[PDB]
């Protein structure tokens, strides 16, 4: 019956369920990028030599290369009757608040993590504005999450790879004093009550100060079917549909302002409530936030179920054998070279007794003198001399460096390419795009287009705050994977570019020149050259 | 050698020690910060002990330190163990910059 209890206990079978992966792509992490040798946190082992020939990592290098040559973004297309522009509000909103630094930032880590261990994420949040905000004093930026193996945990009845299905998330927080103390500021919590919960780091290198503060945040989607008010727009407009949580406090100012409820419906839809907790307790307890979705978007390489069980892989869980088998086997060559005497003559002492200063190295004397009789045996005896044999790597130790490193080289070919990964993080952007569409709706001001102009039906209530006003036919656009722009001006001029490289050289090749020059950018020149081109096109109707 | 003395002079012979705790006291430590040093390690983990535990990271809170959370389970009877290690040592570096005061220190 506790909350806290019923949260823990799913938090629990969750974690429970998704252990052996998370200890894998753990391991792969720490294997791609701090060490080969995991092997800190161990007794018994003296000081010999352990180097770090790397042969694997090269070939992630080229991976995140290619994939980072090859960006992908969202692509909002209107749906099927809708007019033809449903999606340039939307697009040019999306576009406005993800051309910042964050957002790729936060898509590179999720891709690397996704090439090294085989699962990323990234998240979506709301945050107010009032410099430049996108709408209603409100932006929306993604910011990322780095060991998302371990630190997102998501539903165990989850068999989506991009886990739409799941009906909570929890994500683990991890920090140092100052951290927590930002994290208490930020989220109004006692800073004095230092957080605890489950530790997903792992001592395995000798760091100087590992992160204490942990805390989580738990992410639960609840679809039930609310009420909805049926009213008609001033503005010629057809029976037009708002949620009763949503227009609450603006109830009776839409009747004010002109509004006459025609009836009331019910209608099915998901809510999204936060609560941050502890080991011990629940600090926020259901902190409804916007959209339909988790927030949460996960990124995977190579996915799947074995026996109920959730696998991925990246493209170092499989050379990892051959790379830890060559790097002994350097270590032991290395050994081999350093600790073997050298090709020195077998002496007995009184053979070269008296001339010991000719042996030692100098080149004073044009031969080696040696003593040849024995006063008790009466002459000494004679053996050819033998020779220290040199030092040499045996065939054992080169046919397995070469073995291991021809397994290697043959296990670490993703694909023949990255078009799977490519195809996983296009998955990974329309679930962003999804998310990011239900957001937009809970939050900003969308203008509806009418075909009699954009016209934004809003109003405020008493308390000087602003309540949007969005009516039910929200979903005129689906998603879709293209070229990822900065802006809808760089977006149109590719596309005219696109259009022009097939269009022949006539009249609509004339046409979409001009159109070319018409969104250009502006400096003088170019201004002089737009001026022309929009004369042009306006002189021809 | 001589660049590290520290006393005026050396004990010579039959030189008396004077005690200077003489009645028992509630103590009052004063010291500069880096004289009391932790030095904190995790347990191993392929210890001879911890043998067939699982074995997971606990952070303890106020001091900053980090332990060895292990769990075994056995089969025969249902039951199992739980083991809260945590590896820690302190360690006095300037004993000459940590210091003592014993208040009513009468005779």
């Amino acid at each position: 019956e506790n909350r806290l209890e019923s949260i823990l206990s799913r938090f629990d079978a969750d974690w429970t369920a998704s252990d052996e992966a998370r200890r894998e792509a753990k391991n792969d992490l720490f294997f791609s990028r701090v060490s080969q040798w995991d092997d800190w946190l161990s007794q018994y082992t003296t000081l010999q030599y352990r180097g770090q020939f790397d042969v694997v990592r090269p070939v992630v290098r080229k991976l995140v290369s290619e994939m980072r040559q090859n960006p992908i973004d969202v692509l909002y297309r209107p749906k099927d009757g809708a007019r033809p522009d449903a999606a340039d509000v939307l697009m040019g909103m999306y576009r406005t608040d993800m051309r910042h630094n964050t957002a790729k930032i936060a898509v590179n880590i999720a891709v690397r993590e996704q090439i090294e261990a085989g699962v990323g994420a990234w998240r979506l949040v709301t945050d107010y504005e009032d410099q430049s905000p996108t709408s209603n004093n409100q932006v929306i930026r993604r910011e990322p999450i780095h060991s998302a193996c371990s630190h997102v945990i998501w539903d165990s009845n989850s068999k989506l790879m991009d886990k739409s299905d799941a009906r909570h998330c929890t994500v683990i927080h991890s920090m140092s004093q100052n951290g927590w103390e930002d994290f208490a500021e930020k989220y109004d919590l006692d800073a004095d009550d230092i957080p605890s919960f489950q530790n997903p780091n792992d001592w395995v290198f000798p760091w100087l100060t590992q992160d204490t503060i942990q805390i989580a945040e738990f992410y639960e989607v609840v679809e039930k079917k609310e009420t909805a008010f049926i009213y008609q727009d001033p503005v010629t407009g057809e029976p037009v549909s708002y949620f009763k949580r949503d227009i609450k406090d603006v109830i009776d100012d839409l009747a004010d302002s002109g509004f006459i409820k025609i009836a009331e419906r019910q209608i099915k839809r998901r809510r999204v409530y936060k609560s941050i907790i502890t080991c011990t307790a629940v600090l926020k307890d259901k902190q409804l936030i916007a959209g339909e979705h988790i927030p949460i978007v996960p990124v995977f390489g190579e996915w799947g179920f074995v026996e109920d069980k959730e696998v991925y892989e990246g493209v170092v869980r499989l050379t990892k054998d051959g790379q830890r088998l060559r790097n002994m086997i350097m270590s032991f060559n290395a050994d081999i070279v350093a600790r073997t005497p050298k090709k020195k003559p077998f002496f007995w002492p009184e053979q070269i007794a008296g001339f010991e200063h000719m042996y030692d190295g100098n080149d004073d004397y044009p031969y080696y003198l040696l003593n040849r009789t024995d006063e008790n045996s009466g002459d000494l005896p004679t053996q050819p001399l033998a020779y220290y044999e040199n030092p040499e790597v045996p065939q054992a130790n080169a046919y397995m460096l070469e073995a291991a490193t021809s397994a290697v080289k043959e296990v670490a070919t993703l694909g023949v390419e990255t078009y799977v990964f490519q195809d996983n993080l296009a998955t990974a952007m329309r679930r962003d795009g999804e998310i990011y569409q239900s957001i937009v709706n809970d939050i900003y001001d969308v203008p509806r287009n009418v075909t009699i102009l954009m016209a934004e039906v809003v109003d405020l209530a008493t308390g000087e705050k602003q309540v949007l006003n969005d009516i039910r036919g929200r979903y005129e656009c689906y998603t879709d994977v293209g070229p990822s722009f900065q802006s809808m001006k760089q977006q149109n001029r590719a596309e005219i570019l696109e259009l022009l490289g097939k269009t022949p050289q006539g009249t609509p090749e004339y046409q979409l020149l001009l159109l070319q020059y018409f969104t250009l950018l502006d400096g003088k020149g170019v201004e002089m050259m737009r001026d022309y081109a929009n004369k042009q096109l306006i002189q021809m109707g | 050698q001589r660049a590290y003395a520290n006393v005026n002079t050396s004990l010579a012979d039959a030189m008396a020690v004077n005690i200077l705790n003489v009645k028992d006291a509630r103590t009052n430590v004063f010291w500069a910060d880096d004289a009391i040093r932790i030095v904190s390690q995790p347990i191993p983990a392929n210890h001879e002990l911890f043998a067939g535990m699982k074995t997971t990271s606990f952070s303890i809170p106020d001091v900053g330190l980090n332990g060895i959370f292990a769990t075994q389970g056995d089969i025969s009877t249902l039951s199992g163990l739980c083991r809260i290690a945590l590896w820690y040592g302190v360690n006095a570096t300037r004993p000459e910059a940590i210091g003592v005061g014993l208040p009513g220190q009468t005779a």
